C-alpha cells in the first residue's frame, strides 16, 4: 500500500507518558508500580506520570472527564513519544467520546497497552488510521520480576526501537508462565515452562490484523470507535482470567456478527488462568465448536496477552500468519 | 482476583 502516517520509533531517553484509564493500580499496587517505573527508568527512559497517578476513586482512577483529561494531556504534549496505560480494568471505553483524536492525528505517538485498554487502542486506530500496539501495560508487564520482564522488554525494544527489515519475524518465546504469584512481592521463582504455539487448523493467511482483548471489544462493538472488520483481515483475539461460559459467549458474539465469514485467519492468545468449568476443554476447542463446519486457519497460544512474557504487536498493518508452521511476520511498516 | 476486569 501507499506510505501512510506513522509514529516515530522509540529512542533511548524518550519520555513515556503513563495514564490510568480505568483501575487505580498506582494507588492499590504501589510496590509493583514503583518497580515498573524503576525498571524503565533504569533502562534510560523518562516517565511522565499522568494527572491521576496516585489517585483513588474505588474501582477507577477518577471520573470519566478526569480520565479523558489525563490522557488528552499526554496526547497534546509534544515531548511525549509513547503513551502507555498503567493497567486496564473495565472502563476505558467511557473516555472515547472525549479523546482529542485531532491532536493525536496532528502528532502521532506510540499508543501501547492491553486488556481493557483495547477500547482506546482500537478507538484511536479507528478514528485516525494510525497503527496502535497491543503490548505492555506499565504495572502488569514491566512490574514483573526477573526473568520474564527481560523477555517482554526485549520484544518491546525489538518492535518499537530497533530498525526492522520487512518481513519482520515475530519469534516464539522459549519459556512462559501464568502463575498467580509475585504480584507486589516475590515469594519464589515462577516456573520456566517450555513454550509452544499451537497449530489448531492448518493453513496460511495474509491480511490486516485487527483485534485485541475480546471481552473488551464487546464494550465498543458497533460504535465509531470499533474499526470495521473487512474481508481478508486476520483476527487477533485474546482473553485472560475468564471461564468457558464467558468465552463461549464472546466467540458466538463474533459468529453471529459474521466476523468468521470475513476473516482469512485467526490468532488466539494464551488464556491466563483459564477456568474450564470442569470440562477440561481448551479455549480453542470451544471456539472450534462455535465455528462448526467452517474451516479457518488458526494459530493459538500466541504470547500477546496477560501471560508472561508478552510480545508487542502492531495493530492495523498487514501480517502473514502460517498456522501450519506456526509463524507470524509483519509485512508493513508500523513506525518511522 | 474477585473481579471481572480485563
Ligand atoms: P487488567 O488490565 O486489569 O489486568 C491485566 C493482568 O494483570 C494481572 N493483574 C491485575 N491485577 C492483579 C492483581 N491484583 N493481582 C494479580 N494479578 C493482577 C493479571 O495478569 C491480569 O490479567
Amino acid at each position: 500500500s501507499n506510505a501512510m502516517p506513522l509514529p516515530k520509533s522509540l529512542k533511548y531517553g524518550d519520555t513515556i507518558g503513563i495514564y490510568s484509564p480505568s483501575s487505580p493500580v498506582t494507588y492499590t499496587s504501589p510496590k509493583r508500580f514503583e518497580r515498573a517505573k524503576s525498571y524503565l527508568l533504569q533502562k534510560g527512559f523518562h516517565i511522565l506520570e499522568g494527572s491521576l497517578t496516585g489517585r483513588y476513586d474505588y474501582y477507577r482512577s477518577g471520573s470519566i472527564q478526569e480520565r479523558a483529561k489525563e490522557l488528552n494531556a499526554l496526547i497534546r504534549n509534544p515531548n511525549v513519544s509513547c503513551i502507555m496505560s498503567t493497567i486496564g480494568g473495565m472502563n476505558s471505553n467511557s473516555l472515547l467520546p472525549y479523546i482529542d483524536y485531532d491532536a493525536f492525528q496532528n502528532n502521532p505517538k506510540i499508543m501501547i497497552g492491553y486488556s481493557d485498554a483495547t477500547a482506546l487502542l482500537l478507538g484511536i486506530y479507528a478514528k485516525t488510521g494510525i497503527p496502535t500496539f497491543y503490548g505492555p501495560a506499565l504495572v502488569p508487564s514491566f512490574g514483573e520480576f526477573e526473568p520474564f520482564v527481560d523477555d517482554t522488554y526485549k520484544y518491546f525494544l525489538e518492535t518499537l526501537l530497533h530498525d526492522q527489515a520487512l518481513p519482520y519475524n515475530i519469534k516464539q518465546p522459549l519459556f512462559w508462565s501464568d502463575e498467580f504469584i509475585n504480584w507486589e512481592e516475590k515469594t519464589k521463582e515462577k516456573e520456566l515452562r517450555p513454550n509452544n504455539w499451537i497449530s489448531v487448523t492448518n493453513g496460511q493467511a495474509t491480511g490486516r490484523v485487527i483485534g485485541g482483548n475480546l471481552n473488551t471489544i464487546q464494550g465498543i462493538w458497533g460504535s465509531p470507535y470499533m474499526p470495521c472488520i473487512q474481508e481478508g483481515d486476520i483476527l487477533f483475539i485474546e482473553d485472560s482470567s475468564k471461564d468457558a461460559a464467558t468465552i463461549e459467549r464472546s466467540f458466538s458474539f463474533l459468529k453471529i456478527n459474521g466476523v468468521f465469514d470475513k476473516v482469512s485467519g485467526i490468532i488466539l492468545g494464551k488464556h491466563e488462568q483459564f477456568d474450564d468449568c470442569g470440562t477440561n476443554r481448551k479455549p480453542y476447542e470451544i471456539l472450534l465448536e462455535v465455528l462448526q463446519n467452517q474451516r479457518i486457519p488458526l494459530l493459538a497460544d500466541f504470547d500477546c496477552c496477560h501471560t508472561h512474557p508478552m510480545i508487542t504487536m502492531p495493530i492495523g498493518v498487514q501480517v502473514k500468519m502460517d498456522a501450519t508452521n506456526k509463524t507470524i511476520h509483519i509485512l508493513e511498516k508500523w513506525k518511522i | 482476583r474477585t473481579g471481572n476486569a480485563n
